[PDB]
Formats: C-alpha cells, structure tokens, sequence
C-alpha cells in the first residue's frame, strides 16, 4: 500500500493464513497470537515490524522500562544492578544489595525480602537474630514496645542490641552502651541529621531516627542465615511467616506471638478486620479527612518517587496510624508515616522537599541561638550527605545510607564540624591526633597489635599528646 | 494459628504434611499445584498467590508455557457495564501445539468452540476431556499436567501440575513459588507499577494502554458506598469465622467492594464475590455454610435439591453406561436429586428405570433392543448388559 | 458569564448547559452534573416514574442531602428541619423557591413551586462537568456524552448511561412512552398553535431573538401542546423557561406575564415577579444594605408592604418580637 | 494533659495577671471538636492567643519547642541565591517599626 510498505492476499486454502489480524509490533513479537482469519490489508515487509506508524528495517527494536521507551546499548541502574538491553530484552547483572528492615510507623512492619505487615504487640520482640537454626550466630537485635496496641502518644519503643557480647540498648532517643562490645573497632556510632546511624559490624548497621522508625541494614553475607519478625532474607517472600518453630503461618498477629521473647508476657488479641481502626469507625467524615490528607503521598512532589516505590503500602500505614492515633499538640505520628517514605525515597535516589511552615514545620534554628551570638551554620535541607567528617570521626566511613534528612550543619570550608561544640571549627581545634603520622582518629582508644607483640610499639591519644604506654609482658 | 497440639501430631497443609517434635514442626517441602484465578470485574491471583486488579480492555496472554510451548491460555476482556472501572472477562481462548495446534475458545454462553465449529460437551478427543459440570460450567483438561474452568460470566481457575514449576509465563508470573518476581514483562524486568505490567502483555498494538488503575469505583456512583461496605462485611463477619485461618479474607473483601460499587448489578456481584472466598475456602478444606433466603440461594429446576457437599459421580445417566471409568473427584457444592433418582438428558432426572444408554455416542431407549446377525445388545436400565 | 444553568423543567424535558434541550422520563437517580475526573460533588435528580421526585447533593462520598419536590428535605436517611447549614451547604427558601448553593464548591441549585430545577454550575467547571446535562463547552452540538466516554445520538442512551442505581434502587434501562396525541388533534389544535407562535410572535418576546434562537422551544411546547386536556396553560412551560434562559443571558424581558394569562405557581400571598431582589426585607432583619447586592433573580415576593415572617406575609405594623 | 501547659512553669508569671481559665476552657473545647491530622492548629492557635495575652501585658513568654508548635523561618532566606539569614523567630518583637 503505501511504498515503504506492502500488501497480501488470503490463501483460500489454509486456515493459519495469519493476515493482518494478527499485525507483530514490537513488543507483539514475543507475545505468541491466535487469530480466526485474515484481513488482508497491508502489512510491513516480513524483516520488520511496524512501530508507532513505521517499519523499523531490521527488529532490534526499543526496550520499554515504565512506559518509557529506551535505545539498545543504553543502560539503566536498579539498585546495585545495571541493565542493558541488546536485541529487546535486558541483561541485568546479579549483585544483591543490602536489605532492609523496617518498623514502618507504629504497629507495621516491613521484612528483608519486601512484606508489609500489621502486628500491634505490646511485649518485647525479636526483631532479627542470627542464632538462628544450624548456624552458631552473633547478633540479636529486639525491639520492645510499650502500650503500643493503641497508638496514639506512646509506644515509645526501645531496641537492645546485643551484638558481640555487648548490650548497646537504646532509648529516649540516646543510645546507652550498657556494657562494652569486646572487638570495640567494629563499633562506631554516628549522630547524623536526625538520624542516629550504628555501625555494628563490616555487614551489619542500624539506622534510627531517634523516635519510631528503626531499620536493619544487612549485607550479602547474611542471606538466609537470620530470623525474627524481618523473615529469613533469602529473596522468596512467601515464606517471611514461618513462626519460631518452622511452621510457616497465615495470620501475621499468630506470627509475632510467636516471635515473643517473654512467654509470661500478654498475646496481642486478634481484631475482626475493619477499614477503619479505632476512631474513623463510625465518623466516615474524619475518614473521608484522614485519606484525603494522607493523599500527599500521591502529590505533584512525590510523583517521581511513586514511579520507582509503590506508595499504597505507606498510604495504609498512614491511614491506619492517623486515625488510631490521636494527635493534640504534636502531629508526629503523621508526619513521621511521610518522612518514612520520603526516606525510602531519597535512598533510591529520588531526594523531595514536602516540608512547609503549614505542613510539618522541622524548626532547625534553635541551635544557632545558643551562641551568644547567631551565627547560622545549621539549616535544615530535605537530604544531605549524612554520614560526613567531622572531628569525633577524621577518617572516612563506610555507611549504609546515602543521604538522611535533618539540621545538617553548612559552614565554610577548612572548618570541619564537631559533635561536641555545636561549632564547626577549624581542623587544629579538635582533639584529632595522628600517632602514625597518618589521619586516624581522635587518638583512637584502642589496643594495636597483641598477638605479634615484637610490633606492640603502643602508641594513643587523649587529646593531642601522643602518648605511648607500655605492652605489659607475659613474663 | 493459636492452638496447642499434642506432641506426634500431623499437621497438612494441604500439599505437605507437619509432624511436631520437641515444640518444632518438621514439615515436608514438596512442591505444590499452583493455580491462577481471574474473577470478579477485573481480579486476578497470580500462581504465587499474587492479588492484584487491572481494567485492560485488549486480548491478553494470560499463561504460557514458556520454555516448551505445550500450550498457551489467552484471555479478552471488555467494559462490563456502564462504569469505566467495570472491565470484565468475555471469553478465553486456548492453543494446543501438542493437539494438531488446535484452537479451543470458551465463549461467553459458557459454550466451546473449537476451530469455529461448535462441539456439544463431553469431548474425549485425543488428550482433553471437556464436559460440563455440576454447577453448568466447563472444565477442560489436557493431559493431566492443566486444567481449567468455565468461562460464562467471566470467571477462570488454571491448576498445573508441578511440572511447570518455574517454565510458565504470562499474566500468571513465573510460578516459582515467590511472590516477588511476579511483575515481570516480556523484556525480563519487573516493573513496580500493575498498568505497566498489564500493558505489556497486550496482543494488539491497537488497543489503548491503561494509564490509570482506580482503587475506589465507589467515588462516581456515591449512591452505593454505604450498601457495598454493609453488603461485604460478611466476609468478617461470624458466618465465615470458621476459614479466616485457611485463607486470608482481606482481598477477598477488597474485592467485594470493587465489584459491588462498579458492576451494573450489585445484587448478582455481591454473591459472586461471597462465592469465590467461599470456594477459596473451601479448596483449603473448610466449607462453609454461607447461603441464605436473602443471600442468594441458588435454584435449580424443581426437580433437584439444594446440596452442600455432593458426589459427582453417579448422578448422569451417561455414568451408568460407563462403570468401569473412576471418579477420584471430591463433593461439589451444588443440586442433585435423590439417589433413586439419575440425571435424564433432558434434564428432569428419574428413577435408573428409563434412563438411555450411551454406547458410541449414539443414545438408545430404556427398552431399545439392537440385535444383529453376529452380535446383540439392548439397554437394559443405562447400559446394555449385551452378549456377543 | 462565569455561570451556566442546566435545567429539568416541564415534564421529561431537559435543557443542557448549552442548550440542547430533550425529553427524558428517567425511573431512578441520575447524574446532573458534576466532575468527571475528579468527583468532588455530584448533584443527582431523582424520578419515581416518569416525574420527577426531588434533587439531591452527594459532598464526595461522606454527606448527602435529600430535597424532595414536597418540600420535604432528608439529610442521610433522617428528615431535617430548614433552613440549614451544615458541611458548607446552605439550604433555604429564597424568593419562595427553595435554594441549595454550595458557593464554596461552586454550585448553586434550585427548586421552584411547580417543581422545575434549576442547576448554576460555576466556570471553573468548564470542559470539566460530565453529566445529564452534558459537559460545559461552548458547543452545544457534542453534549451528548455518554459514560462510557462515546457520544451518541440518542438522548435516551445518553441519559440511560448516567444512571446511578443504589443499595434500594436498582433502576433498568428506560424507553419512551407511547404517544396517544396522534389520535387526538384537530379543533384544539387550531387554538393551541398560537400558544405556541406567540412565543416568538409577541413584541416583549421579540428582542430575546439576538441572544436565543426560539425554535427548539416552540417545537418542544408543540410536541407536548397535543395531550394537554383543553388548557392554554399546557404551553406556558416553554414560554417559562424561554423567559429564564433569557434572563440568564443577560437581558431579562420584563412583563412578559401580563397577557401570557399562564403565571407560575406561588405560596398565597405573593406574586411572580420579574427580577424580584434576593434580599428579603423579613421583619427581624438588620438594616444592613451594601452587603446585601447579590444578582437579582426571578421569583415571588410578597406585595409592596406584607414584610416576611417565616414565609408567611404580614404588614409592616405586626412584626412580631422574639425572644 | 496537653492543655495544661498552660498552668506550665513557662506560664507562671502571666497567670498573676491574667487568669488562664477561659483559655483552658477554649483549649479544651476546640482540641476535642476539632480533628487534627497535619496541622496541629487548632491547640497552637488557642495557646498564642493567651501568649499574646500575656504579651501585652509585659510578661514575654516562650513556649514553642521544636516538639511543640515549631514554627520554621527558613523559607524567607533560601529563596536568595546565597543563604542571607536574617529572619529569625521572635517571641514577641515590636509591631510598627520604620
Ligand atoms: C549476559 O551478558 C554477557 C556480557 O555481555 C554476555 O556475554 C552473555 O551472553 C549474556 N547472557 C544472557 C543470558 O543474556
Ligand atoms: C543539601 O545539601 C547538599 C549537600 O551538602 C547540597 O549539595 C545541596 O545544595 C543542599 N540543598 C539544599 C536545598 O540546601
Ligand atoms: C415526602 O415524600 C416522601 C417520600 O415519598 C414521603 O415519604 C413523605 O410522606 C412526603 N412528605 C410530605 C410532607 O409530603
Ligand atoms: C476541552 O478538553 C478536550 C479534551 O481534552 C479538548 O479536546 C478540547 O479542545 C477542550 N476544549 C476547550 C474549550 O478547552
Ligand atoms: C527579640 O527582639 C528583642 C528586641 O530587640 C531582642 O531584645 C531579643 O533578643 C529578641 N529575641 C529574644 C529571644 O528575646
Ligand atoms: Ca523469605
Ligand atoms: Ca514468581
Ligand atoms: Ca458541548
């Protein structure tokens, strides 16, 4: 018909004549199609395959990815993986990235391998562990509520991480080494933003943010060797439900009372489902008001980030614990159900700014006022770099989050912050010390070398002196 | 599930067995049937037991096996009432390359029609054995690695066997036992969002892309809201207390609620959304016990009765004829009739008296006695009891 | 302009926002008007059969009010007093005429004494409504839409689209009835042609001619004019509703009653005036002019004394106190 | 609970010179009918009118923590093309000035 393209005729005597009833596009070619006759229109010339009104002369035809079409030999990056497509389909690499747990709001929970969960407990919980079957095991992360089951202004929570043999529990949004991890080097806390980053381990780090929401960031390494209330991270998310003794279950509340650490505690009750939990019960008005409000998600600002993250899940919780909860001069168990997922969001590189003077306001400027004087370093900024150098950490860190939102202290360069005077200050004035002559620490604590004592020239640092004790023979 | 055992219990879930031991359950890891359901306006449950909805109107690829290419289930759907949000299946059509590559399509009048011509059911081609069932449906059945189900009003259950685990794709997933991976696309990368997923398993470049997936049809038609939210809260509610540990009824209940605000008719959505948790039940091992006066009590011809748990094996008249053929299929909820009583072909069941006989096709008279000149039969009561 | 008006007037009869009138004689609640991609309010017109029973707001899907042609007006499923004024809607008895406007959501309905609607869609719902009454585009020649999103011909599968049955109403799709004129014409029909001629014939209807053309009305007035048993008033509708649309276009014709010898309906006491000012003068009111210069609008006041008391006019001399 | 902040060890002063109870009486009111998802307004509001109350009486008071009420002033130096930093929240700064 038309010159770059061409026409056919029926056979009368077949009955696969396959006309153009059955036209192959790209993304049809695959697709196998079974038609009832012919058309006998015309058709691309049969080395090509008609697409948005052409005939593309050889197939090797565009790659779609969310709607989007995308030129062969062009790569694209899902989490540690990248993807490039050749003929029509994508080659991705087979890194595993690091999982996630996650205490998404009040009472949900999301697993390793991806599960949201409702299991409103009120006892102590194990959040993740590695003594854990077969496996010996090192970590024991728990997680305990308090009056959690109707969470409106409690359910202050506290975790308690008994790694290496040292309980680092934390609470009232203070980590509390209760008694000292014996291979200290592994430990290292870092204060960011609002953040309170621990750094437990080469593959193993928890992220918290001072009130609700904490998170397990673990490495390959793991992989199907822990359990507790985040499932066994091997990939299959079916079976995340398998109880304390190996039997995989239906309800989640059967799943977390088995998951309890106390049997002498009190079993959370099952409740008859209901779309709406406590208050938005009978007042459909205050519900109507409750999903409009937490539509934000789905707002001309997140609408990037619901591209790569689904937010329905994010929009239950919110629903579920603004109207469970009641909020009269704090709006925190709103706000923070949205800073979850703009967290989620800015991790998957997707940063946005949602915060107004109307809307979850973040004051960030009672810090500068405490100087005499208002010299106005510290500035709040949707996400930076968290996990930065300053004089209580010189040296550089490996760390599980990209960027964490909060008062991030901005201040010129040569001038490096520390944590304990709100100040940044210049690199001299801080009790930074270079025993080796190389940028170490703070005159790190910390025993060098014991077991090949013909090395053991001790050296340390308290505040700038570069102090040398002994090595204590054996005999 | 919140209940103690004694100790050399054995559990089953169903395909496994559990014995408990030192407070430990050792349970058995054989792979499992896996089965995808569409139903309802636009609902589908993946193999991997995937919820999820998606109002396409195009012809989709709803299974394949995907490796070898044993066969290749196709589905079309269409708007189903008046709403936009109301996307219903309208018939379903299958490939059969190991069967001379035969064509099968369910039709809408829950008919059946291969390669255009019409078929009266039983069919015992080659392979597949189409024929109705109790409840006027269509069950095929090649080989016995797949079945299927009827496709009248829309409704579709695809079983296969474990030996297609991991070998299947389409709008089904992969069946692999994980849920996660079951968004994936012809280009081998699962997209996050069901539009995108669903777009692109369409067959026709011509049929327009969904861009938009709505979660509450309620919104344009305020006028139900209050009856839907009432009309499904049954599924919570006591009547169904007893299968809330075998099946989670959550998108069981979401499901009623879409179907009840969008479908033209409520009334005929409500009990077709009770009924497929109450099947959903029903497979794990729980029945229950669901119709009333007002719920939609099924009726058919005076003839037959009501039956919760029956035995679909004796009832036609045609089983008379065949004895010999075994019947390992479990009660079905439907009508019968009493057990001096066998289904006629007409459909008026009467006593094994006058019921024809079925011997190669053709259908003899209670008393028809067809002799020859080397051989002689004649139907006695529903088979002829015939000598050589 | 910034406004439009649907309105269901007559018997069956419907005029959308931009003036293709029809006939319609639905059997459940229908979809007036109202956004069709984001549904922030939906006004719904019930039938019972053929006639039409009452007019109904939906707020989202959490607020609902009922008022009925008998006055009558539920809120949810409970019977109400009036005037009323919650959730933002405000529900009164102006000019005798029952209002519902909704300014916040830019909407105001109406019910006269016969029983006639009357819809003022705002501007920002322009191209945006999707209803009985068609969307709100200047043309007037696609307002045929049906819900599917397909424009169609005939007015009964367009208004058959839209409707909304419920948990009690469960309404099918509706046919026209069948005409019993076509037996009955001939001596007063000789009569009957100029009730229906003098809509355009007559001088003080005569200048409505720039703004809208006269056909469709004298056609729809003669198509109905046949059943009408011996009555000149079976035309007066038309007329009524020629006379309103004109006034919504901005030039009011001014005593077009005075010789029309058909005058709409009014509760005793007060007569149908053109352009009667929507600020009452009720006995208990303040003396506040300069805030009460609102458009005028048709409808019926008391006499020239008789000042309002609770819809029941009394003179000057007897306003009663309260306390 | 929370409307008892204004009997609070901020507020004492000001309760020698203005009596606390109509305000505790509107605090408790409005918290209760109101319904607060994503501004908590309807209790910042009742408390900074008796702080302005108690303001035009000499008594200054603070009360607004980052926890409570936290009224962020940042958005009026970023729009700049450097971070100039001269708004500030003040608890009560002089009205009509030059
Ligand atoms: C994957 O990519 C590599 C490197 O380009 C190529 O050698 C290999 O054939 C690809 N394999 C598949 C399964 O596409
Ligand atoms: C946030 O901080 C980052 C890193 O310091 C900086 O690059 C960026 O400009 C900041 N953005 C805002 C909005 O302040
Ligand atoms: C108003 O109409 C309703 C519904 O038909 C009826 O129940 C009621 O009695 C009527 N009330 C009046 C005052 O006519
Ligand atoms: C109204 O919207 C339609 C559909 O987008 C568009 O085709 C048309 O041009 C618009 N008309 C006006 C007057 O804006
Ligand atoms: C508020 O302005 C006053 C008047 O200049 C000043 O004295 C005071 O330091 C400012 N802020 C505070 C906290 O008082
Ligand atoms: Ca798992
Ligand atoms: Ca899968
Ligand atoms: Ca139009």
């Amino acid at each position: 018909c038309r010159p770059p393209m061409v026409k056919l005729v029926c056979p009368a005597d077949n009955l696969r004549a396959e006309g153009l009833e059955c036209t192959k596009t790209c993304q049809n070619y695959d697709l196998e199609c079974m038609s009832m006759g012919c058309v006998s229109g015309c058709l691309c010339p049969p080395g090509m395959v008609r697409h948005e009104n052409r005939c593309v002369a050889l197939e090797r035809c565009p790659c779609f990815h969310q709607g989007k079409e995308y030129a062969p030999g062009e790569t694209v990056k899902i989490g540690c993986n990248t993807c490039v497509c050749q003929d029509r389909k994508w080659n991705c690499t087979d890194h595993v990235c690091d999982a996630t747990c996650s205490t998404i709001g009040m009472a949900h929970y999301l697993t390793f391998d991806g599960l949201k969960y409702l299991f409103p407990g009120e006892c102590q919980y194990v959040l993740v562990q590695d003594y854990c079957g077969s496996n010996p095991g090192t970590f024991r992360i728990l997680v305990g509520n308090k009056g959690c089951s109707h969470p409106s202004v409690k359910c202050k929570k506290r975790v308690t991480i008994l790694v290496e043999g040292g309980e680092i529990e934390l609470f009232d949004g203070e980590v509390n080494v209760k008694r000292p991890m014996k291979d200290e080097t592994h430990f290292e806390v870092v204060e960011s933003g609002r953040y309170i980053i621990l750094l437990l381990g080469k593959a193993l780090s928890v992220v918290w943010d001072r009130h609700l929401s904490i998170s397990v960031v673990l490495k390959q390494t793991y992989q199907e060797k822990v359990c507790g209330l985040c499932g066994n991270f091997d990939g299959i998310q079916n079976n995340d439900l398998t109880s304390s003794n190996l039997q995989v279950e239906e309800d989640p509340v059967d799943f977390g009372n088995s998951w309890k650490v106390s049997s002498q505690c009190a079993d959370t009750r099952k409740v008859p489902l209901d779309s709406s939990p406590a208050t938005c019960h009978n007042n459909i008005m205050k519900q109507t008001m409750v999903d409009s409000s937490c539509r934000i998600l789905t707002s001309d600002v997140f609408q990037d980030c619901n591209k790569l993250v689904d937010p329905e899940p994010y929009l239950d919780v919110c629903i579920y614990d603004t109207c469970s909860c009641e909020s009269i001069g704090d709006c925190a168990c709103f706000c923070d159900t949205i800073a979850a997922y703009a967290h989620v969001c800015a991790q998957h590189g997707k940063v946005v700014t949602w915060r107004t003077a109307t809307l979850c306001p973040q004051s960030c400027e009672e810090r500068n006022l405490r100087e005499n004087g208002y010299e106005c370093e510290w500035r709040y900024n949707s996400c930076a770099p968290a996990c930065q150098v300053t004089c209580q950490h010189p040296e550089p860190l490996a760390c599980p989050v990209q960027c964490v939102e909060g008062c991030h202290a901005h201040c010129p360069p040569g001038k490096i912050l520390d944590e304990l005077l709100q100040t940044c200050v210049d690199p001299e004035d801080c009790p930074v010390c270079e025993v080796a002559g190389r940028r170490f620490a703070s005159g790190k604590k910390v025993t060098l070398n014991p077991s090949d004592p013909e090395h053991c020239q001790i050296c340390h640092c308290d505040v700038v002196n570069l102090t040398c004790e002994a090595c204590q023979e054996p005999g | 599930s919140g209940k103690r055992y004694p100790p050399g219990t054995s559990l089953s879930r169903d395909c496994n067995t559990c014995i408990c031991r030192n407070s430990q359950w050792i349970c058995s890891n054989e792979e499992c049937p896996g089965e995808c359901l569409v139903t309802g306006q636009s609902h589908f449950k993946s193999f991997d037991n995937r919820y999820f909805t998606f109002s396409g109107i195009c012809q989709y690829l709803l299974a394949r096996d995907c490796q070898d290419h044993s066969f290749s289930i196709v589905i079309e759907t269409v708007q189903c009432a008046d709403d936009r949000d109301a996307v219903c299946t309208r018939s379903v059509t299958v490939r059969l390359p190991g069967l001379h590559n035969s064509l099968v399509k369910l039709k809408h009048g829950a008919g059946v029609a291969m390669d255009g011509q019409d078929v009266q059911l039983p069919l015992l081609k080659g392979d597949l054995r189409i024929q109705h069932t109790v409840t006027a449906s269509v069950r095929l059945s090649y080989g016995e690695d797949l079945q299927m189900d009827w496709d009248g009003r829309g409704r579709l259950l695809v079983k296969l066997s474990p030996v297609y685990a991991g070998k299947t794709c389409g709008l089904c997933g992969n069946y692999n036992g994980n849920q996660g991976d079951d968004f994936l696309t012809p280009s081998g990368l699962a997209e996050p969002r069901v539009e995108d997923f669903g777009n692109a398993w369409k067959l026709h470049g011509d049929c327009q892309d969904l861009q938009k997936q709505h979660s509450d049809p309620c919104a344009l038609n305020p006028r139900m809201t209050r009856f839907s939210e009432e009309a499904c809260a049954v599924l919570t509610s006591p009547t169904f207390e007893a299968c809330h540990r075998a099946v989670s009824p959550l998108p069981y209940l979401r499901n009623c609620r879409y179907d009840v605000c969008s479908c033209s008719d409520g009334r005929e959505c409500l009990c077709g959304a009770l009924a497929s948790y109450a099947a959903a039940c029903a497979g794990r091992g729980v029945r229950v016990a669901w119709r009333e006066p007002g719920r939609c009590e099924l009726n058919c011809p005076k003839g037959q009765v009501y039956l919760q748990c029956g035995t679909p094996c004796n009832l036609t008249c045609r089983s008379l004829s065949y004895p010999d053929e075994e019947c390992n299929e479990a009660c079905l909820e439907g009508c019968f009739c009493p057990p001096g009583l066998y289904m006629d072909e007409r459909g008026d069941c009467v006593p094994k008296a006058q019921c024809p006989c079925y011997y190669d096709g053709e259908i003899f008279q209670p008393e028809d006695i067809f002799s020859d000149h080397h051989t002689m039969c004649y139907c006695e009561d529903g088979f002829m009891h015939c000598t050589m | 302009s910034s406004t439009a008006r649907c309105s269901l007037f007559g018997s069956d009869f419907v005029n959308t926002f931009d003036g293709s009138m029809y006939s319609f004689a639905g059997y459940c609640s229908y979809l007036l008007a109202g956004g069709c991609q984001k549904r922030s309010f939906s006004i719904i017109g019930d039938f019972q059969n053929g006639k039409r029973v009452s007019l109904s707001v939906y707020l989202g899907e959490f607020f609902d009010i009922h008022l009925f042609v008998n006055g009558t007006v539920t809120q949810g499923d409970q019977r109400v007093s009036m005037p009323y004024a919650s959730k933002g809607l405000y529900l009164e008895t102006e000019a005798g005429y029952y209002k519902l406007s909704g300014e916040a959501y830019g909407f105001v309905a109406r019910i006269d004494g016969s029983g006639n609607f009357q819809v003022l869609l705002s501007d920002r719902y322009f191209n945006k409504t999707c209803g009985l009454c068609g969307n709100f585009n200047i043309f007037a020649e696609d307002d045929f839409m049906t819900q599917e999103g397909t424009l169609t011909s005939d007015p009964y599968d367009f208004a058959n689209s839209w409707a909304l049955s419920s948990g009690e109403q469960w309404c099918e799709r509706a046919s026209p009835p069948s005409s019993s004129c076509n037996i009955s014409s001939g001596e007063m029909q000789k009569g009957l042609w100029e009730q229906c001629q003098l809509l355009k014939s007559t001088s003080v209807f005569a200048r409505c001619h720039p703004l809208v053309d006269p056909e469709p009305f004298v056609a729809l007035c003669e198509k109905t004019l046949c059943e009408c048993a011996g009555g000149l008033e079976c035309a007066c509708p038309a007329l009524l509703e020629y006379a309103r649309t004109c006034a919504q276009e901005g030039m009011v014709l001014y005593g077009w009653t005075d010789h029309s010898a058909c005058s709409p309906v009014c509760p005793a006491g007060m007569e149908y005036r053109q352009c009667v000012s929507p600020c009452a003068r009720t006995c208990q009111s303040l003396h506040i002019n300069e805030m009460c210069q609102e458009r005028c609008v048709d409808g019926c006041s008391c006499p020239e004394g008789q000042l309002l008391d609770e819809g029941l006019c009394v003179e000057s001399t007897e306003c009663p106190c309260v306390h």
